[PDB]
């Protein structure tokens, strides 16, 4: 007895005939990337996450906080491109990169991270530690 | 009379049932004369300035090759788009010419060509004398 | 565009030193051949193109 | 399971298939396999140009059947020295053949491809574009003296 | 709607000599030669030279250069051909031997009753003929000589229309193997022309798009 | 004493861990994640971030991998995580960029080889 699938099958898109004209990936890394990309999709069959607690899947989280800083995206991108171009114009930095002797000002990196994208990392780690799961629920 | 022919046919079958191995290529195999010349070779000691200029030259060469590949691909794209426009126009004009043109001439089977040379040929040039012989191994 | 695939070397590990000899064929044109025994020029001869009549004519002319 | 809707989700043997006469139909002239021979005295130049044409075939969606090298041919130069009546060894010249075996092509793309190839020929490299025949297939193979002598005995 | 049909032939002469190297390519050639000499094992000539030089040095307390000198003097005595067969002339643009590094194409001047056109060699054929054989007949007849033309493909290369009633021109590309042009002193204005001089010469918009499928090289 | 996810053995990589290091080396950027067994991201260090982007040139180099590793080790020390597992491919463990990435991670205080589970 045969039953109809409840949705699209995984490998039903590509054509079985004329396989030699279809491009292949020759990299185990490429296949791993594709497999992990597919494994995160909400499949219609019984998957691993449903049985092992994806925490109710999607959750509409109530946001109680200050509005994000309104930054001019065009001017920010222009300034970032100019800074990158000025860094690229230097020849000593290229020499250091080629010779594998280059250092980073970790203090300035940490300061900039806290200024621009530190809040998101802190929020996600507080999710992971369950601060909001017990403070506001 | 007949037994000899039977033995001959049996030797056909036995020899044709064997393998069809290729000739070993002398390029991919290293002759024995190249083993005695390795230990004496002195290193070269690339200096820092030479390494730097070589790295810069490789970067420039990579950029130049990328741009040259892009230009060649653009040229072949222009050729192909002109050709497909030509084919579409001819198909719109007449189908019999399209059928005739979408074949190939039997004259293109033995296509032979030679590349350019370093010096143009010299008119009235006389090679004096000399004989050719094959020393290739069987 | 004739200088596209010219800028290459021997991609092998063990190989003898070879030199850019100038080879001229039976036409008046020359090419560059990477070859040992660093002679500055090599010439291609001919004694087998023509038949007996032209061979005798060339022998008499020489 | 067979009755479950998820049957055949693990089917993979249909995704990989791992267990020539020209097709001349007039308008879709998808002919047979062809040998591109590259003959050169410079081994490095021949290898470089074979690599270039192989990469061009790969980029142009051309099904490259093979990319091989034919046995070398070592010509020996015997030059007649001055005053004549002699013959001395001048040099040895080893000619090398690199052949790219392509599967299928059209008249239009064959014209464009050949145009690109003879525009990008290096110096001192002989081009050849032929159809794959039994003689071209047996060129890579050694002679069969036992077979030839028996056939002589037959005849 | 009346239709006029016409073929045309773009004859390309392969370059006889290789183009010169860009200084970047010259630097890369020097680098490749140096690294090949470095990675190279030994040559018999240099091995014999070093062995003989050491042997004389040690025997003095108790050839290769001659052969090199002989090769050098033979090379200096031998003189190659002139690569620049046009720089000395600077006059004849109609010679087949004009340029040796670039591809050349033929342009022939025709002055008709109502048109004075610097025209690429066109043709005419009745519906019982084929475009390819028409091009072959045109190169055999209108060129008044014996050429050996190698056609690349049966399929066309260029297609252009003009409506007055309309007419169509189909350009096929052919290659020159060996030609013996007779009567070079004729009044028929036939010119061998390169890419840039072709752009300089060809006025009309229809013939200005031959460069679209012609190789720039 | 937490329950490590023992199991598969047939597929790769083994999912018996509490935290895992995952290095993604695209053709442009380099991104190092620390992931929990459920798949969420704990701490990440990316060359796409402006802090490393404006301080580092040519974000694809071995020096880029080393800088990303140092930043990730510092962030892990801030986050209070000290043990994680790294399971590279055989051709990835022999590379120069990720060997120095591991060296920088070890020198930054983060030690691999997550401790054995008590009463496993
Ligand atoms: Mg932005």
């Amino acid at each position: 007895r045969r039953a109809a699938p409840l949705g699209p099958m995984p490998n039903e898109d590509i054509d079985v005939s004329d396989l030699e004209r279809l491009k292949k990936y020759r990299s185990f890394d490429r296949y791993r990337r594709r497999a992990e990309q597919e494994a995160r999709k909400p499949h219609w069959w019984r998957t691993y996450r449903e049985h092992f607690g994806e925490e109710s899947g999607p959750k509409d989280r109530v946001d109680i906080g200050l509005p994000p800083p309104k930054v001019s995206r065009t001017q920010q991108l222009l300034e970032r491109k100019q800074a990158l171009r000025e860094l690229r114009a230097n020849v000593e930095e290229e020499r250091a990169a080629r010779l594998q002797t280059a250092r980073i000002p970790l203090e300035a990196v940490r300061a900039e991270w806290e200024r621009t994208c530190g809040p998101y990392h802190k929020q996600r780690l507080a999710e992971y530690c369950g601060l909001y799961r017990d403070l506001f629920h | 009379d007949q037994a000899a022919k039977d033995r001959l046919k049996k030797r056909i079958r036995r020899l044709e049932k064997a393998s069809q191995e290729l000739i070993p290529i002398e390029d991919f195999i290293t002759p024995v004369k190249f083993l005695n010349k390795e230990r004496q070779r002195p290193p070269v000691e690339l200096p820092f300035e030479e390494s730097e200029r070589r790295a810069l030259l490789l970067k420039r060469w990579s950029l130049y090759k990328q741009r040259e590949h892009e230009m060649e691909r653009s040229a072949i794209r222009s050729l192909l788009e002109a050709q497909e426009e030509a084919l579409q126009e001819l198909r719109l004009s007449s189908p019999e010419l399209h059928a005739e043109a979408t074949k190939r001439d039997p004259s293109l089977f033995p296509f032979e060509r030679q590349g350019p040379d370093y010096t143009p040929p010299i008119s009235d040039y006389q090679p004096p004398e000399g004989r050719y012989q094959d020393i290739t191994k069987v | 565009d004739c200088n596209r695939a010219l800028l290459t070397r021997l991609h092998r590990q063990t190989y003898a030193r070879l030199y850019p000899v100038l080879l001229v064929k039976q036409d008046g044109s020359t090419i560059h051949i990477r070859y040992r025994e660093p002679r500055r020029m090599l010439t291609m001869p001919v004694d087998l193109d023509s038949l007996s009549p032209e061979e005798r004519r060339a022998r008499f002319r020489k | 399971y067979r009755s479950k809707p998820t049957h055949g989700i693990g089917r993979y043997k249909h995704l990989v298939k791992a267990q020539v006469r020209p097709i001349n139909l007039g308008t879709d002239y998808e002919y047979g396999v062809l040998n591109i021979h590259l003959i050169a005295y410079d081994m490095a130049l021949a290898e470089s140009y074979a690599q270039y044409v192989h990469n061009l075939c790969n980029h142009l969606a051309i099904k490259v059947e093979e990319s091989y090298a034919m046995p070398t041919k070592t010509m020996e130069v015997l030059q007649l020295q001055e005053q004549g009546s002699k013959m001395f060894l001048d040099a040895v010249l080893t000619t090398h053949e690199r052949v790219v075996q392509i599967s299928g092509l059209s008249a239009t793309f064959a014209e464009i491809f050949l145009e690109i190839i003879h525009s990008n020929l290096p110096e001192g490299v002989k081009l050849s574009v032929r159809e794959h025949t039994e003689e071209d297939f047996k060129g890579r193979f050694k002679a069969r003296p036992e077979l030839e002598e028996l056939l002589a005995k037959l005849n | 709607s009346p239709w006029r049909l016409l073929g045309a032939l773009c004859l390309q002469r392969p370059p006889l000599v290789t183009k010169p190297l860009t200084p970047l390519q010259e630097e890369m050639a020097d680098l490749l030669q140096q690294i090949e000499i470095e990675r190279s094992l030994y040559s018999d000539h240099e091995l014999r030279a070093l062995d003989e030089a050491q042997q004389l040095a040690k025997k003095k307390s108790d050839l290769a250069q001659d052969l090199e000198d002989m090769w050098e003097q033979k090379f200096l005595h031998f003189k190659l051909g002139a690569r620049l067969t046009e720089a000395d002339k600077k006059d004849d643009r109609t010679s087949l031997h004009r340029k040796l590094d670039r591809n050349l194409i033929l342009l022939v001047r025709e002055k008709l009753g109502d048109q004075d056109i610097w025209m690429l060699p066109q043709s005419d054929w009745q519906p019982g003929e084929t475009l390819r054989q028409t091009a072959e007949r045109t190169l055999a007849t209108l060129s008044e000589n014996n050429m050996e033309a190698k056609f690349l493909g049966n399929a066309p290369c260029g297609h252009y229309k003009f409506k007055f009633l309309g007419a169509k021109v189909f350009f096929f590309k052919a290659l020159l193997l060996t030609g013996d042009f007779s009567q070079a002193g004729k009044k028929g204005h036939h010119v061998w022309v390169s890419k840039e001089e072709l752009g300089d010469y060809l006025k009309p918009k229809y013939l200005a798009q031959v460069r679209r499928f012609l190789l720039d090289l | 004493v937490a329950r490590k996810e023992r199991g598969w053995g047939t597929v790769w990589p083994s999912r018996e861990f509490w935290h895992r290091l995952r290095v993604i080396r695209t053709q442009h950027h380099i991104e190092a994640l620390v992931e929990h067994r459920n798949g969420q991201v704990v701490v990440s260090a990316s060359t796409r971030e402006w802090a490393i982007k404006k301080h580092l040139y040519s974000t694809r180099n071995v020096v880029a991998c080393e800088s990303v590793g140092r930043v990730l080790a510092e962030r892990c020390l801030e986050a209070g995580i000290n043990f994680m597992v790294y399971h590279p491919t055989p051709w990835e463990a022999a590379s120069d960029s990720i060997k120095r990435l591991q060296h920088a991670m070890t020198e930054g205080g983060v030690v691999l080889r997550e401790p054995r589970r008590i009463y496993e």
